[PDB]
């Protein structure tokens, strides 16, 4: 395909998904909040094919990860299961969600600290 | 003249296994404080410190991610530091730098002019090294370039700041005072006062005759900052009354030879 | 008519190489295959596309997020001192911080809007881009 689609008005597409980065720190709940405000959520990663593009990503920025009390388990905002072999996630600060980082990498962070964040609509 | 100096400072820090939201850079320019910046600003000692901003606080992030790849002591607190220094020198050649400490000890250094990484010879310092050296073969982009790039980021930095002509090394030139006191036994002692100078480096010494007196026949002063950004020293011998006219404080600084005789 | 982002506001993103980045009438794709300049130019011209040229912190905002070093398609003029990409365009007047890094005729593309200068004949990853049409 030459056409890359439907997405918002300057909103970046790749294959088909829509993304945005937004440079206003927020914590992980005002980010998801920004993110469903423009009819998107935050990163989910299900693909390193489809979403090459990450690994060109610089510094550390929310996806939509998140941990559950009795769980220990990750899963997505949508209540996804999170894939194996997609991300590795290292222990940084103690919390119960985590900041995106190249290549494929979580860094857990509290929910509560402020961060830069991605977009992402699904196409599904 | 001593070279020109740039100096970034980045400190991150942990708690029981924690790295906290907080990073620290002291900036300083020809060995003088010049910019304090936290995670959300930078500020000096107007709002143009957006380029340092935008710049230390990405450092800081990559700091935060490069200790959270050390978790030998989940208790306690523990600090990683980043520290970049670049020099201009007279000759127009130039330095460059970047050590790593953990704890207040360095375990890995970088001369940025020669490409040449050292470590220290410690157990310690080494799995640190390493575990960091690793951190960065991973996928971690930790190419050539980027180290080359930092070198010259430090330097056009350096120019920038001296460009806009911010930090002055203006010469002071002392103010120099003979004194006179315990006259007994037929014996004074004379002193020769320098105070309000820069730079720092200075001569001053009793001459007899025009020649200069040995270290042990002569007491000194420190040099001590005057608390105003200058310095004051001073330094003293005993002679016999009489004999005054044959003494003279000689001192150099700042190309200025001057000679000073005891008052009568 | 403002700007609400629901479905019906939603375009399709104009005409690019497949599997290329489209963002604001603009292609990007990055190429990790290390080449000097020249092989990178070359490279660029054979997908009907260019280097790397940067006219707008606006409308390449997503410049701001890249890793690591790249070619963009900035060369020197011998007699003046002055850069200009591979169209002829002169390089607008605040849009990139140059480092003299190495003595070279070539700038690597870095975050944020900075060209790092070095040697053309360096390999190093890449940055293709076409307007659409």
């Amino acid at each position: 395909e030459s056409y890359c689609g439907p997405c918002p008005k300057n909103w970046i597409c790749y294959k088909n998904n829509c993304y945005q980065f937004f440079d206003e720190s927020k914590n992980w709940y005002e980010s998801q909040a920004s993110c469903m405000s423009q009819n998107a959520s935050l990163l989910k990663v299900y693909s390193k094919e489809d979403q090459d593009l990450l690994k060109l990503v610089k510094s550390y920025h929310w996806m939509g990860l998140v941990h559950i009390p009795t769980n220990g388990s990750w899963q997505w905002e949508d209540g996804s299961i999170l894939s194996p072999n997609l991300l590795t996630i290292i222990e940084m600060q103690k919390g119960d969600c985590a900041l995106y980082a190249s290549s494929f990498k979580g860094y857990i962070e509290n929910c509560s600290t402020p961060n830069t964040y991605i977009c992402m609509q699904r196409t599904v | 003249m001593e070279p020109h100096s740039l100096r970034y400072n980045l400190t991150v820090l942990m708690w029981d296994g924690s790295v906290q939201s907080g990073f620290l850079t002291e900036v300083h320019l020809d060995g003088q404080p010049f910019l304090r910046c936290d995670r959300q600003k930078c500020r000096a000692k107007n709002k143009t410190w957006d380029r340092e901003t935008r710049d230390l606080t990405g450092n800081g992030k990559d700091l935060r991610m490069t200790l959270a790849h050390i978790k030998d002591q989940k208790e306690g607190l523990h600090s990683l530091q980043e520290i970049r220094v670049c020099e201009i020198h007279e000759d127009n050649s130039t330095r460059s730098s970047i050590h790593f400490y953990y704890d207040g000890e360095l375990f890995l250094s970088g001369n940025l002019e020669t490409k040449e990484w050292t470590m220290p010879q410690s157990s310690r310092a080494q799995t640190l090294a390493m575990n960091v050296r690793n951190f960065w073969k991973e996928d971690a982009m930790k190419t050539k370039t980027h180290w080359h790039a930092m070198h010259a980021d430090c330097l056009q930095e350096l120019r920038r700041y001296l460009k806009s002509g911010v930090v002055l090394r203006r010469t002071v030139p002392p103010m120099v005072n003979v004194t006179r006191s315990e006259a007994s036994e037929g014996n004074i002692t004379v002193t020769c006062r320098a105070s309000g100078f820069y730079p720092w480096n200075i001569t001053l010494s009793w001459r007899q005759d025009g020649v200069s007196l040995s270290h042990d026949t002569q007491q000194w002063g420190d040099v001590l900052p005057d608390g105003n950004g200058t310095y004051q020293t001073w330094v003293a011998t005993r002679i016999c009354q009489g004999e005054e006219q044959r003494f003279t404080c000689y001192m150099e600084h700042s190309g200025n030879h001057s000679t000073h005789p005891v008052p009568s």
